[PDB]
RNA sequence: CGAUGUCGGCUCGUCGCAUCCUGGGGCUGAAGAAGGUCCCAAGGGUUGGGCUGUUCGCCCAUUAAAGCGGCACGCGAGCUG
RNA sequence: CGCUGAAAGCAUCUAAGCGGGAAGCCCGCCCCAAGAUGAGGCCUCCCACGGCAGCCGGUAAGGACCCGGGAAGACCA
């Protein structure tokens, strides 16, 4: 996973969801996946 | 740590 | 367009009774206890349910929506019930009920036994099939997942345990 | 003329069902019936307040993230001895602490200030001991 | 969770199995139980056993009179139990057979004041190279004018022993029931005809 | 400036966490073993020697690891000098 | 990392709810501890003493003093 600042879109496919007051972004390709922190 | 070396501000004290 | 306000359908006889915060549904399978935020209204129609919100901002179009799906779940719950089947993939693995309890063998040093809680039964077809049998669909998909857990599917091989449907995408190895 | 400042009164006893209520809105009006501030005869060198029991202190209620945010704290004067306590095992523990601290906060500081929090006697459940009194049932 | 009241005896090797195996012994028995501690009565649960009977000239009137309510023969030491409620009214080294593990609890042999290095195992000074008059000294105690102060609980030299030490999960070698003796491996605190509590375990 | 004794060592520590190891993790250009990378985590632990007054550093032999820092570059009404 | 799941016909570990998850946190283990003045509890012992919430005395259960000492200990304890 990773984390960072800025949290962005990689690809279509690419998903910006907020759980627990935190931006992640979930997607079918696991190097995509990003915390923002 | 310091790297310049800090010189001493009094001399040993010498008996009178 | 919308979830909350599609009607749902209650199948003869099930009785759905409502409550303040809960709402009680009776059935040939058993029966389920379903919370309502009291927010949102359930009506007892002719064979059928209804919820509605009382106003139109957020948390009550969000509550409609979930709590609709709630008894949704719950008829079909005490009426058809719920299952999901598991695929046990690779030479060595497999498994077998003993009594009520599931004998997993999914290649550690030892067998891995799971004890089904209440309301769930256990059904072995095949010794690579595995049939989570219950009557709450919230408790179903979890001792499936559970169950998946113990040895989830491998990223470079076809061993491990599969969801009944889940697709098989690997990476290479070299 | 001087101001009137009163022979010695016998105090009033003062029962109050802290259930459903928010703690620091019951807070501050415990804290004047310690200090007698509803008296016409309120005296600042003497107690003179009521006694106050509470029951109910378990079902005190608060807003906000509050049961998992609020943390009352002790240092114990080792090196390491602060130790950090959220409201939510406090009521599982020690549930008439959480009305008993935040009622002193606001009691005065000294003497007659430490003296008054031990007229007040805040208990957990339905049911006090203080039969003997005969509180009368204050509404707040 | 059993236990029973004695006195250390000294210190020997029995020989089991081809091994020499370091113990020492114990005089157990026998307590007689003289109150028993109830949620009721003291919200608690635990047996008084008393240990050593006592010449009844030395024992007071309110001290005989708590003996009385049980038909206890004046006893020396009275102690608790926690949460033990023994079927009979005599507790004995019958209690414990050989392959338990026990606690021990006893009071220490007091070393009196002690130094730093005896108590907390400091290090000292060097003993030559310049050290002046510091040999078994502490060192530093603290840092400058931050917090210019001393840390509550910093070790330092004082009195040390005679406090009660439990040492625990000791393998219970053997039993003489006909003597009150009960065997223990190793080592037990306090000095030879000091008073131990001997309890099961509370390990694994 | 009618004095706030100054490097390094010794001793005694304590705290922070930008975590060296142990624990829990996601991604991996992750087969496995072993690495890289980032996330959580400060409970405990973090060796002995050669060299130089040295801190630092290099080196020897190990290690689970041989962390970096604050505390008047912590600590001379504690010692060394 | 999930389950069930809307707002948003899909999806989503979450907005209602529920699992799982660290040598870390809380209990647990060992030790101090009611000056915890909020000074607790239990067992037991003496008890209506003489004279003008007080005072002066004689006692009770006990206690202290002094002595022989002690793997307790600087004295004290
Ligand atoms: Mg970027
Ligand atoms: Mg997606
Ligand atoms: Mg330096
Ligand atoms: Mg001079
Ligand atoms: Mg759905
Ligand atoms: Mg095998
Ligand atoms: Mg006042
Ligand atoms: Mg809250
Ligand atoms: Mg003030
Ligand atoms: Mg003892
Ligand atoms: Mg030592
Ligand atoms: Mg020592
Ligand atoms: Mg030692
Ligand atoms: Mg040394
Ligand atoms: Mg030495
Ligand atoms: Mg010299
Ligand atoms: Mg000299
Ligand atoms: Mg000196
Ligand atoms: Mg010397
Ligand atoms: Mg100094
Ligand atoms: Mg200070
Ligand atoms: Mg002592
Ligand atoms: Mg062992
Ligand atoms: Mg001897
Ligand atoms: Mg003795
Ligand atoms: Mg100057
Ligand atoms: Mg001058
Ligand atoms: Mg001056
Ligand atoms: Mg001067
Ligand atoms: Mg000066
Ligand atoms: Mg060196
Ligand atoms: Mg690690
Ligand atoms: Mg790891
Ligand atoms: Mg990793
Ligand atoms: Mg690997
Ligand atoms: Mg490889
Ligand atoms: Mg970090
Ligand atoms: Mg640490
Ligand atoms: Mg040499
Ligand atoms: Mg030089
Ligand atoms: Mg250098
Ligand atoms: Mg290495
Ligand atoms: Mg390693
Ligand atoms: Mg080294
Ligand atoms: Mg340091
Ligand atoms: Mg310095
Ligand atoms: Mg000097
Ligand atoms: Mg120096
Ligand atoms: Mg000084
Ligand atoms: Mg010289
Ligand atoms: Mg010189
Ligand atoms: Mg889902
Ligand atoms: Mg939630
Ligand atoms: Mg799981
Ligand atoms: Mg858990
Ligand atoms: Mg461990
Ligand atoms: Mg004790
Ligand atoms: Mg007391
Ligand atoms: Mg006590
Ligand atoms: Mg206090
Ligand atoms: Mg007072
Ligand atoms: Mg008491
Ligand atoms: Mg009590
Ligand atoms: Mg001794
Ligand atoms: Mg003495
Ligand atoms: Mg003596
Ligand atoms: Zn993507």
């Amino acid at each position: 996973m990773k984390v960072r600042a800025s949290v962005k879109r990689i690809c279509d496919k690419c998903k910006v969801i907020r759980r627990h007051g935190r931006v992640y972004v979930i997607c079918e390709n696991p190097k995509h996946k990003q915390r923002q922190g | 740590r310091r790297i310049r070396p800090r010189p001493p501000r009094l001399p040993r004290p010498r008996w009178r | 367009s919308r979830i909350g306000r599609l009607p749902i359908p209650v199948p003869k006889g099930v009785s759905v009774e409502v409550a303040p915060g809960r709402v009680k549904v009776k059935g040939p399978k058993g029966e389920l206890e379903v919370p309502v935020s009291p927010e949102m209204r359930v009506v007892v129609e002719e064979g059928v349910v209804r919820v509605e919100r009382p106003s139109d901002e957020r948390r009550h179009k969000s509550l409609h929506g979930l709590t609709r799906t709630l008894i949704a779940n719950a008829v079909k719950g005490v009426s058809e019930g719920y299952s999901k089947e598991l695929l046990i993939k690779g030479i060595g693995y497999r498994a077998r009920l003993v009594g009520r309890a599931l004998e997993l063998t999914v290649g550690f040093s030892h067998p891995v036994v799971v004890e089904p809680p209440e309301g769930i039964t256990f059904e072995v077809p095949e010794p690579t099939r595995v049939r989570v049998s219950g009557i709450d669909k919230q408790k179903v998909g979890q001792v499936a997942a559970n169950i998946r857990a113990i040895r989830k599917p491998s990223a470079y091989h076809e061993k491990g345990i599969y969801y009944a449907g889940e697709p098989v995408r690997l990476k290479p190895g070299k | 003329m001087k101001t009137y400042v009163p022979k010695q009164v016998e105090p009033r006893w003062v029962l109050i069902d802290a259930e459903g209520k928010t703690l620091g809105r019951l807070a501050t009006k415990i804290a004047t019936l310690l200090r007698g501030k509803h008296r016409p005869d309120w005296t600042p060198n003497v107690a003179m307040g009521d006694f106050v029991v509470v029951v109910n202190a378990d079902k005190i209620r608060v807003t906000g993230k509050k049961l998992e945010q609020k943390i009352y704290t002790r240092y114990s004067g080792y090196p390491g001895g602060l130790k950090k306590i959220p409201l939510e095992k406090m009521l599982a523990t020690h549930p008439e602490r959480v009305l008993e601290h935040a009622v002193k906060g606001m009691l005065p500081k000294g003497p007659l200030g430490r003296r008054l929090f031990k007229r007040l006697k805040v208990y957990a459940g339905p049911d006090h001991p203080h039969q003997a009194q005969r509180p009368e049932k204050l509404e707040v | 969770m059993k236990g029973i009241l004695g006195v250390k005896v000294g210190m020997t090797r029995i020989f089991r199995d081809d091994r020499a195996v370091p113990v020492t012994v114990i005089l157990a028995g026998p307590c007689p139980v003289v109150q028993r501690r109830t949620p009721e009565k003291d919200g608690y649960t635990a047996v008084q056993l008393g240990f050593l009977p006592q010449n009844p000239k030395r024992v007071n009137r309110p001290l005989k009179g708590h003996f009385a309510k049980a038909g206890v023969e004046p006893v020396r030491i009275l102690r608790e139990i926690r949460d033990f409620n023994p079927e009979g009214d005599t507790v004995t080294v019958e209690i414990f057979k050989p392959g338990e593990r026990v606690d021990v609890t006893g009071t220490s042999k007091g070393r009196g004041f002690a130094g730093v290095m005896k108590r907390w195992n400091f290090a000292g000074g060097p003993d030559s190279h310049g050290a002046h008059k510091i040999h078994r000294h502490p060192g530093s105690i603290g840092n400058r004018k931050t917090p210019g102060r001393v840390y509550k609980g910093k070790k330092m030299a004082g009195h040390y022993g005679a406090e009660r030490v439990t040492v625990m999960n000791l393998e219970v070698v053997d039993v003489i029931p006909e003597e009150n003796l009960l065997l223990v491996k190793g080592a037990v605190p306090g000095p030879n005809g000091g008073l131990v509590i001997v309890r099961e375990t509370k390990k694994a």
